[PDB]
């Protein structure tokens, strides 16, 4: 009926790790590694909820040794790379003149790490854009978001570029009006 | 960067039978995609999975404390926490907008039901024909995640509309106490 | 109000 996930990863040799609770596959929140701090994936959760984010960072701590003991264990043997498929859709029917937000899901991939340009007309955007942390997967892979508000118009094409250690080449998705 | 990679996850799952009636946790280690131990509290104890999580049971089984702390978890961290998150999480009910577009399969002989922004995910969209449900020709996206707290989904019928022919996209879901029915005439 | 954190547990080499 309904399930709560505390889930937790540590990368070498990138030193990343996240910290993030799961609510029938949706983020509830993260804890910024860097800033030390909870961040809430919609703002109202942080009004009927407090998460005491140090206790995040002791739990990485453990994960950072643990890899190290299990890395040895395993004598060594690295991860094998698995691709990502990856979707452009919209947030909702398009309407010329009306905004929106192309959503572009990349899923079921590891190690979580990649890189993800928005393209219109052939040229990286940056302003208004917006992305996830790594989602687990029950298969234990990950999936991401990423968003970009937009003005639907005849003339723009829109391109999801995603670069990841299992392509041979960058994967780009299309979508145009 | 070609360098191999060396991943560690840990999941602390709590799952929910009938609200808090029933309540499972499992405590889950996994060496990149590898679940190597595992606490389940059906058990009470660390279990291996494979063979590289063998020294880590026994090493966290000689530990009565540790043990103690996991097989509270189900009242102490589960059902705590189904508490504190209850209203925005178990309770989150966002009704869909629903939107009905005609299209073509080739260059309109297909309608779109696209039904967009609602939580939770169970769904369920029909297709009606002057008040005949249409089941044959019938195609979806099937339930997409938006990653904000939404879902959204377009079924789509294929269909030749002859003139002075009504149909309707009927949605049912758990934000609604009675079907939502949006029209499309020819 | 507090959201819980289940602790890690450090293995053995
Ligand atoms: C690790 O190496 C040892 C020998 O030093 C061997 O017994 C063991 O099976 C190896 N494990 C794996 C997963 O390769
Ligand atoms: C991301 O790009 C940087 C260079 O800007 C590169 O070093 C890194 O390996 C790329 N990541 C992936 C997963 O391709």
């Amino acid at each position: 009926e309904h399930v709560i996930i505390q889930a937790e990863f540590y990368l070498n040799p990138d030193q990343s790790g996240e910290f993030m609770f799961d609510f029938d596959g949706d983020e509830i929140f993260h804890v910024d590694m860097a800033k030390k701090e909870t961040v809430w994936r919609l703002e109202e959760f942080g009004r009927f909820a407090s998460f005491e984010a140090q206790g995040a960072l002791a739990n990485i701590a453990v994960d950072k040794a643990n890899l190290e003991i299990m890395t040895k264990r395993s004598n060594y043997t690295p991860i094998t790379n698995v691709p990502p498929e990856v979707t452009v859709l919209t947030n909702s029917p398009v309407e010329l003149r009306e905004p929106n937000v192309l959503i572009c899901f990349i899923d079921k991939f590891t190690p979580p790490v990649v890189n993800v340009t928005w393209l219109r007309n052939g040229k990286p955007v940056t302003t208004g854009v917006s992305e996830t942390v790594f989602l687990p997967r029950e298969d234990h892979l990950f999936r991401k978001f990423h968003y970009l508000p937009f003005l639907p118009s005849t003339e723009d094409v829109y391109d999801c570029r995603v670069e990841h250690w299992g392509l041979d080449e960058p994967l780009l998705k299309h979508w145009e009006f | 960067d070609t360098r191999p990679r060396f991943l560690e996850q840990v999941k602390h799952e709590c799952h929910f039978f009938n609200g808090t009636e029933r309540v499972r946790f499992l405590d889950r280690y996994f060496y990149h995609q590898e679940e190597y131990v595992r606490f389940d509290s059906d058990v009470g104890e660390y279990r291996a999975v494979t063979e590289l999580g063998r020294p880590s049971a026994e090493y966290w089984n000689s530990q009565k404390d540790l043990l103690e702390q996991r097989r509270a978890a189900v009242d102490t961290y589960c059902r705590h926490n189904y508490g504190v998150g209850e209203s925005f999480t178990v309770q989150r009910r966002v009704y869909p907008e629903v939107t009905v577009y005609p299209a073509k399969t080739q260059p309109h002989n297909l309608l779109v039901c696209s039904v967009n922004g609602f939580y939770p995910g169970s769904i369920e969209v029909r297709w009606f024909r002057n008040g005949q449900e249409e089941k044959t020709g019938v195609v979806s996206t099937g339930l997409i995640q938006n990653g904000d707290w939404t879902f959204q989904t377009l079924v789509m019928l294929e269909t030749v509309p002859r003139s002075g022919e009504v149909y309707t996209c009927q949605v049912e879901h758990p934000s609604l106490t009675s079907p939502l029915t949006v029209e499309w005439r020819a | 109000s507090s959201l819980n954190l289940r602790e890690t547990n450090l293995d053995s080499l």
